[PDB]
């Protein structure tokens, strides 16, 4: 992915100042909630049956670290997105088999979580350039198929 | 479709948007031009500059389209009638647009509400503007 | 929706399916699943060999329910009433795999009726195989 | 795109019976007669108002000729399709502006030519190895975004 010097610095300041922890979760639970069919990968989490019930679900705030984890580390080397994404791509392709459509869902509920706590910050220039990244990190991850 | 459950949070967050709902269509309108740029191959004759009095104007008229689909959510259908052949026959607008211009729909709303954009609340718009746009596509299929 | 045109157009199509439908609707789903891997792991209890008694039996039944789609065109909605909480709720079945299906019967019904699938049923099928699908996801949104 | 000994066979046996004359242009007209919104890029060829008037549309079976000497090109190179859609890439994206799943979409047609000229030679085995050549190129195509 390109991102410009402006659009470097607009993501990486606003990423800075991110919750490493509930930040994490937030996007993960929201992705089960919106998009229930997601939650077929997380049975063995527990009680999803109700958004209170996956909200909390302690599994879910632990897994969402994780992927918070990945996207900093995709940030870092968006140059090389591939090679940094190579083994997770692996995991969710030929090992799990998620359908690259729902990365894409992903992306986009993180997108929103970062609105809603940023607010008024999140302007759309800063969304554009973050459109910009999660597109780079979900193609990356899907590169076990092609 | 939209449950009880669904139907009432959508009038209440709409509820909130409240005399905003012209101000947050204009604005969901430019990020998607701006995070999506081949939805602009639509609106040529558009001078979608940041502060384009043609862009608040039209994000006007999207906002009260969406406040006429709440207002009579049980029949969106006959109500966004007219709506659908203008989007799905006469602009013969990609369906995929929708989808971009329903997620930028979101992030506004999450961007001014941070109380009533909870989870359940999110889900419930997502499926209402899931719905919306079903309509505009129905002259389709 | 389905035009009279489309409705029209379905219905004879099918008509030359006729009694093998259940064939056809196995060798979709055996498309699928070749075409489309990720789509298997909703039949893990199946044993998805070429020849697997369970997928003839399982096409046997998807054709049914497209029969009775098809025979009550104006009124998909009560009719796969039934269909529906079972894969939307029961399954949740990721709504991106009925396009992945809804292709693979495309290709299917074009392998055997070439006389048939001529452009305009061609759209007709699209049409009507998308409307199907929304009715199975309908309890999405 | 990988493909197997096998599925390489598979694909170059179909491809070499092709007609690259009429095989072209109905792929094509397909696309804008069941994705209407797609005639909007070619309104510069005249009555697209009915299939009939697209499918016999001269422009049609003109530009569809073009196309599928694309593929030919990409069935030729699909160890590098992304160098070998490399302008295509840039024309309609940059130019353009087409969005990516409607690529997914000329595939899809594609394939149902295919196995409408080919009948029960196109079994499934065929129609995923080509599915895997359509997904390559699409994605190629595709390159100039992420
Ligand atoms: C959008 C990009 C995504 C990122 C960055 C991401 C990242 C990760 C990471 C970091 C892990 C833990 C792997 C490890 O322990 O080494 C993981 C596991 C997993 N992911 Fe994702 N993921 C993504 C999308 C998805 C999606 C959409 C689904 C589909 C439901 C999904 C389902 C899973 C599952 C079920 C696991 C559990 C495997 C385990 O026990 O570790 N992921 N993912
Ligand atoms: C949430 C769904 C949408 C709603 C409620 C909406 C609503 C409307 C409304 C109220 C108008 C004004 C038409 C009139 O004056 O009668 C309109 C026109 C139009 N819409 Fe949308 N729209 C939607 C989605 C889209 C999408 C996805 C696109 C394409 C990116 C789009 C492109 C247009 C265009 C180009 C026009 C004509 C603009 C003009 O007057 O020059 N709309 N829409
Ligand atoms: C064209 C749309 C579809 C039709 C008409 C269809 C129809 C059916 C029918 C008739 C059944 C039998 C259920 C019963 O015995 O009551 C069923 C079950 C099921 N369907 Fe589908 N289906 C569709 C799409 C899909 C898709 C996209 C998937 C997922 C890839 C899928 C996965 C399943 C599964 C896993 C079951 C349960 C199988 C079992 O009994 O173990 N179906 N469907
Ligand atoms: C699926 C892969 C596709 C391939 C391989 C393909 C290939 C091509 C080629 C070979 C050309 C002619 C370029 C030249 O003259 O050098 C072209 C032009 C064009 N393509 Fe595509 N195309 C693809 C998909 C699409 C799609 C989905 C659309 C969207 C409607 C599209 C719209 C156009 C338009 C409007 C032109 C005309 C530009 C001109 O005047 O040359 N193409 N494409």
């Amino acid at each position: 992915v390109h991102l410009t010097p402006e659009e470097k610095s607009a993501v990486t300041a606003l990423w800075g100042k991110v919750n490493v922890d509930e930040v994490g979760g937030e996007a993960l639970g929201r992705l089960l909630v919106v998009y229930p069919w997601t939650q077929r990968f997380f049975e063995s989490f527990g009680d999803l049956s109700t958004p209170d019930a996956v909200m909390g679900n302690p599994k879910v705030k632990a897994h969402g670290k994780k992927v918070l984890g990945a996207f900093s580390d995709g940030l870092a080397h968006l140059d090389n997105l591939k090679g940094t994404f190579a083994t997770l791509s692996e995991l969710h392709c030929d090992k799990l088999h998620v359908d690259p459509e729902n990365f894409r869902l992903l992306g986009n509920v993180l997108v929103c979580v970062l609105a809603h706590h940023f607010g008024k910050e999140f302007t759309p220039p800063v969304q554009a350039a973050y459109q910009k990244v999660v597109a780079g990190v979900a193609n990356a991850l899907a590169h076990k198929y092609h | 479709v939209l449950s009880p459950a669904d139907k009432t949070n959508v009038k209440a967050a709409w509820g909130k948007v409240g005399a905003h709902a012209g101000e947050y269509g204009a604005e969901a309108l430019e990020r998607m031009f701006l995070s999506f740029p081949t939805t602009k191959t639509y609106f040529p004759h558009f001078d979608l500059s940041h502060g384009s009095a043609q862009v608040k104007g039209h994000g006007k008229k999207v906002a009260d389209a969406l406040t006429n689909a709440v207002a009579h959510v049980d029949d969106m259908p006959n109500a966004l009638s007219a709506l659908s052949d203008l989007h799905a026959h006469k602009l013969r607008v990609d369906p995929w647009n929708f989808k971009l211009l329903s997620h930028c729909l979101l992030v506004t709303l999450a961007a001014h509400l941070p109380a009533e954009f909870t989870p359940a609340v999110h889900a419930s718009l997502d499926k209402f503007l899931a719905s919306v746009s079903t309509v505009l596509t129905s002259k389709y299929r």
